[PDB]
RNA sequence: AUACUGCCAGCUGGGACUGAGGACUGCGACGUAAGUCAAGGAUGCUGGCAUAAUGGUUAUAUGCCGCCCGUCUUGAAACAC
RNA sequence: AUAUGUAAGAAGUCCUUGUUACUUAAUUGAACGUGGACAUUUGAAUGAAGAGCUUUUAGUGGGCCAUUUUUGGUAAGCAG
RNA sequence: CCUGAAAAUGGAUGGCGCUCAAGCGUGUUACCUAUACUCUACCGUCAGGGUUGAUAUGAUGCCCUGACGAGUAGGCAGGCG
């Protein structure tokens, strides 16, 4: 017998191998972890593992995040590197002319891209011209804005969305809700 | 890229060289071992001429064994014997004596046989069951470059180099002795010496603090 | 194991008030030295303000027997705790060493007031060889001069299981 | 593939230990060492031998 | 019928399992529950910091 | 029924002490506690404003608020498999700066001072602090010290 | 100059179980120079038998061990269902 | 005695304020800061088997027995 | 050791039997054997890694290394029909 401080057989808790059966993604992993035990570059270890994300963990990204992205200093001829879905942004005016690289463009996005004059790439081809990862920048979406993480925690004194149907008047913001019927939370 | 004799020939000669300082450490060590215990008897030797009595020095090293299963154990001797990374029985430890380990001991003695390893079982030890923890994992050392590419950084090139840094408890102690995996021994060739293990040794039992005949019982455990 | 008289010397631990301690020794009886360091501690604890922890011992050592050949009248004086309460004995045993004696004496004590090694404090190991200074019957009978008795009924242990003859028990 | 145990398999020893063959050949196991004659006090053998 | 009453038997050994973690430690603090004398105090200070950096490092 | 007051199993603790009863002695209100200052808690019984609850006699805290009589003491507490969070608003005759805290900032400056000190000539200070060590060897002379030999006593009534 | 203790990288024997694993590498040892070796896991030689002989299956005998399953239950082989 | 809180530092330490509407008699402080001085010892030991974190959901919510402490009871294979 | 010492079917130091014991107290050894320990093989699980090499070898392929394996209620996974 072996007195056991850890548990037995504990798998890693991560993902290796994406739960997705697109051959396309599949064939992007397979360069991918090439590149991340070949070449010692951070970058392709962080985009192997990207590669594996679920879709909620992969949230869009907007061409307006990426504009901004592009206004950090030095980085305005940088590589813009989204694993996911590129999105087109109706509230900015004006774009640069810089090269993004994703798994997926809305139209929009593609056509707002090509029109200001940059490249609309996958990321293999982001991979023959940058294999270790040179001037890029990876652009990740915002994943704590969707609508089912606002009702994650809900409890008393915690500001966390009810799950609910029907928003108004007597539905829930009764007692419980208010001082004035018995207590507020 | 021909590549016979140019980088064989390199790479033996840097071998050999590493042979060389091995073997002038071991010849040191050797030196450094004899010469400590002829002072230790001179000493003696000397009090008694003088009318006095040589105390000798508390001992720095002990090796602990637990002696008992991991069922039924309370607490808090439970996490010292973890801590001390004897999770089996018959597993053993080196443990650099301090007032902090000391204390550590004295929680888990129902549980353990220690006492004062010599050189020569420290030696025996390391050299019949010695892996070292390399990557999370238990390799067995069986050549030099494995402690020299794990342990190196301080100093210590050798199995010997390793050994001298128990046996004369070194500033890189914490390291070369965590650096040994657990070692695991077997039941005691000849027996435990008494009808039942779970009384102190004093009582005629096994467990708790054995000072020199801890040499036996892991010489004959090993 | 056998026992084996130790000298056990020592002292409280030097503080800066009282260096030098008083360096108390005892002759004690024990199967080896961590046994003897332990009944050391054991007694002087109960003799004086010091355990283990305060004071350190400066000298462990073997004391022999002067001359293992020869037989002498050994005078031993013990104290014992019983099933009720607590009794002084002085015993006396022939032997040729003060610890195969004491070996005779604890397997006496075990046998006759079933006293366990736990509960026998030896106090006085005490050699004469001068009859007179004999008390005990059972030792002075060996005393006479000129003596000589048989060894009536002499039983011959058998090696194998069967035996073509009945056994004689002359001498 | 095989662990070997030094104390045995001389060679494992040796590729281990150089010194093993200094250590052997002269005879450090069982080494002489010289002789004075320095008497303990006579102090010393009367506490011991003290009744 | 009777039933046992109550015991704290094997809720020690429960809260071990994943258990006794002391809360996560941050940088700055909630200024909640502190004076509003000082809160108030804290948020111009913290202000003029903000536009003096500002103009040092313009 | 059951008792469970808030101050119910407090008659020792919150007891005065013995030839200390009284008015509170003024140093206690001379004291200063600043946000981060680490403070130990024991309640005053005599002063029942501001008075922690049972469970926090004897636990040691951080300021992280000061008001007129008072601070706030962040406490860990444990509930359940996790320490949770308390907030105490306690009067300042109920809690006194921890003195462990106090030696240590002591050291801080004495590790500070004697890195100093070495660095002035590299001499490897080691400020790190050492559990005791097994003794070194020592010779114990005899002269004026002869051992004295001891036997166990014969039993005896001494009643 | 010795029934004790310690050490020997001292020596000489007698038994047992195991032989995992590459189309080509490592670390070492041994002679002063064809290279060998017990050095990152068994080979060499010699028999008998190409068949139910070994072995698989099944029946019995023998040695030792083996309460009736499901369920409810703190607890079942239960004289609980 | 045992059990128990806290601390043993990089979110730490050493400058005439840099800010404020707080505070002070007052650049006095308080809180938070810019620049300066500190990787093999980063300020005890031992260990660390990867940290930390989130979501969601099953079963369970009759317990019982050692040692030790212990209540009611003469006691109990009793009750707590 | 004996008296004190009385319960109901026949009867239980487990049984036989044991009397310088095979009883009792103690000491010293030798010896026996667990699914435990040591070592080795094989299965699985988990972990950590290697591998874009020739006119043979889908890269969830091939391979290296280490550790681990009890399980009701229950969860999940890979499969069988």
């Amino acid at each position: 017998g072996i007195d056991h401080t850890s548990k037995q057989h504990k798998r890693s808790g991560h993902r290796t191998a994406p739960k997705s059966d697109n051959v396309y993604l599949k064939l992007l992993v397979k360069l991918y972890t090439f590149l991340a035990r070949r070449t010692d570059a951070p970058f392709n270890k962080v985009v192997l593992k990207a590669l594996f994300l679920s879709k909620i963990n992969r949230p869009p990204v907007s061409v307006s995040r990426i504009a901004r992205a592009l206004k950090q200093e030095g980085a305005a001829n940088k590589t813009v590197v989204v694993v996911g879905t590129v999105t087109d942004d109706a509230r900015i005016f004006e774009f640069p002319k810089t090269t993004v690289a994703a798994l997926r463009f809305t139209a929009g996005a593609r056509a707002k891209i090509v029109k200001a004059g940059g490249e609309c790439i996958t990321l293999d081809q982001l991979a023959v011209r940058a294999p270790k990862g040179q001037n890029t920048l990876i652009l990740r979406g915002p994943r704590n804005s969707r609508e089912a993480v606002r009702h994650f925690g809900m409890g008393p004194h915690k500001g966390k969305a009810p799950r609910i149907l029907s928003t108004g008047r007597k539905f829930e913001r009764a007692r419980g809700r208010r001082r004035s019927k018995g207590f507020k939370v | 890229a021909e590549q016979v004799a140019a980088e064989r020939a390199a790479r033996k000669a840097a071998n050999k060289e590493k042979r060389a300082i091995i073997l002038e450490r071991n010849a040191a060590y050797q030196k450094e071992y004899e010469t400590a215990e002829r002072n230790i008897i001179q000493a003696k030797r000397d009090a008694k001429a003088a009318g006095s009595y040589y105390v000798e020095a508390q001992h720095k090293l002990v090796f602990v064994v637990r002696i008992k299963g991991i069922n039924k154990i309370p607490p808090k001797p439970r996490k010292v014997l973890q801590l001390l990374r004897l999770t089996r029985i018959n597993s053993g430890t080196f443990v650099k004596v301090t007032k902090a380990t000391l204390e550590l001991l004295k929680l888990i003695e129902p549980y353990v046989a220690y006492g004062y390893p010599s050189y020569s079982t420290i030696r025996q030890l390391v050299y019949k069951r010695g892996f070292g923890k390399i990557n999370k994992q238990r390799v067995p050392l069986s050549d030099n470059a494995i402690i020299e590419a794990n342990l190196g950084k301080y100093g210590i090139l050798s199995i010997d180099d390793l050994i001298h840094e128990i046996i004369t408890v070194g500033p890189h102690f914490k390291q070369a002795n965590n650096f040994l995996w657990p070692f695991k021994l077997s039941n005691p060739s000849g027996g435990w010496g008494v009808p039942r293990k779970f009384k102190h040794f004093i009582q005629g039992g096994s467990f708790g603090n054995r000072e020199e005949f801890i040499n036996k019982l892991v010489k004959s455990m090993n | 194991a056998h026992f084996k008289e130790y000298q056990v010397i020592g002292r409280r631990l030097p503080t800066e008030s009282v260096p030098e301690p008083k360096l108390f020794r005892m002759r004690i009886f024990a199967s080896n030295e961590v046994i003897a360091k332990s009944r050391y501690w054991y007694f002087l604890q109960k003799l004086h303000k010091v355990k283990k922890a305060s004071g350190e011992i400066v000298s462990i050592n073997q004391i022999n027997e002067a001359h293992p050949t020869k037989v002498k009248n050994f005078g031993v004086w013990v104290r014992y705790d019983s099933r009720s309460g607590t009794h002084n004995m002085y015993k006396e045993i022939r032997d040729v060493s003060r610890v195969a004696a004491v070996e005779t004496l604890y397997q006496d004590m075990a046998a006759r007031h079933r006293a366990r090694f736990r509960s026998i404090h030896i106090l006085k190991v005490a050699e004469i060889e001068k009859t007179a200074d004999v008390k005990r019957q059972y030792v002075k009978q060996f005393l006479t001069k000129d003596l000589k008795f048989p060894l009536p009924h002499r039983v011959q242990k058998s090696t194998k299981t069967f035996s073509y003859k009945r056994p004689s028990t002359f001498y | 593939v095989l662990k070997k145990n030094p104390l045995k398999n001389k060679q494992v020893l040796l590729r281990l230990n150089p010194y093993a063959k200094v250590f052997a050949a002269e005879k450090l196991g069982s080494k002489k060492a010289e002789k004075t004659g320095t008497k303990p006090a006579a102090v010393f053998t009367e506490t011991l031998k003290h009744d | 019928a009777k039933s046992k009453n109550h015991t704290a038997h094997n809720q020690t050994r429960k809260a071990h399992r994943n258990g006794i973690k002391k809360p996560k430690t941050y940088k700055y603090p909630s200024l909640k529950g502190v004076d509003p004398k000082f809160r108030r105090n804290h948020k111009h200070a913290l202000h003029g910091t903000a536009k003096a950096l500002a103009a040092a490092k313009k | 029924g059951k008792s469970h007051g808030y101050r119910s199993r407090t008659r020792y603790m919150f007891q005065r002490d013995f030839r200390k009863h009284g008015a509170v002695h003024l140093s206690t209100y001379l004291k200063v506690y600043k946000v981060g200052d680490i403070v130990d808690i024991k309640a005053n019984g005599s002063i029942q404003k501001g008075m922690p609850h049972k469970f926090y006699q004897g636990k040691t805290g951080v300021v992280y608020n000061v008001t007129k009589s008072s601070v706030g003491v962040i406490i860990n507490k444990m509930v359940g498999n996790r320490y949770l969070e308390k907030r105490l608003n306690l009067r300042v005759e109920h809690i006194k700066h921890s003195k462990c805290r106090q030696e240590f900032l002591e050291r801080v400056k004495a590790n500070a001072a004697k890195r100093a000190e070495a660095k002035a000539q590299g001499v490897a200070v080691q400020l790190k602090r050492q559990p005791a060590q097994p003794r070194e060897s020592r010779i114990v002379s005899t002269e004026g010290n002869v051992p004295q030999t001891l036997a166990p006593v014969p039993y005896e009534t001494f009643i």
